[PDB]
């Protein structure tokens, strides 16, 4: 996501498009899986899981 | 009158290096020091710390190395 900032979209314009997705978070203190809104570090997700 | 002796000195030396030779070489030792510091001023010019430390005090080429992008086009 961070490679689009300053080429085609603004910083907040990319932050909102990344936060409209959901990535795998680090599991919580009970060990259950968690999810997360995207940030600029993440990659553009595909439509299929496999 | 006549000169029977030859009065003399023997100078100051530690082998090849004499104080006469280094006094002959000293202004150009300073010039070589200036040349080598100019060489590292060349070789550290895309380096950010020395850019902000020395290489942006030049009167005409001051803002020639800074960035004029807004902080909305950088990710970090």
């Amino acid at each position: 996501w961070r490679t689009l900032v300053g080429v085609s979209h603004t910083n907040e314009e990319v932050r909102n498009m990344a936060e409209e997705f959901e990535y795998d978070d680090e599991p919580d203190e009970q060990g259950n899986p968690k999810k997360r809104p995207g940030k600029l570090s993440d990659y553009i997700p595909g439509p299929y899981p496999n | 009158a006549y000169t029977s002796h030859l009065s003399s000195k023997t100078g100051l030396h530690f082998g090849r290096l004499s104080l006469r030779s280094l006094t002959a070489y000293a202004p150009n030792l300073m010039l070589w020091g200036g040349a080598s510091m100019l060489g590292l001023f060349v070789f550290t010019e895309g380096w950010p710390k020395f850019q902000d430390t020395l290489y942006k005090k030049i009167p005409l080429l001051g803002p020639t190395l800074e960035d004029h992008t807004p902080p909305e086009d950088k990710p970090n």
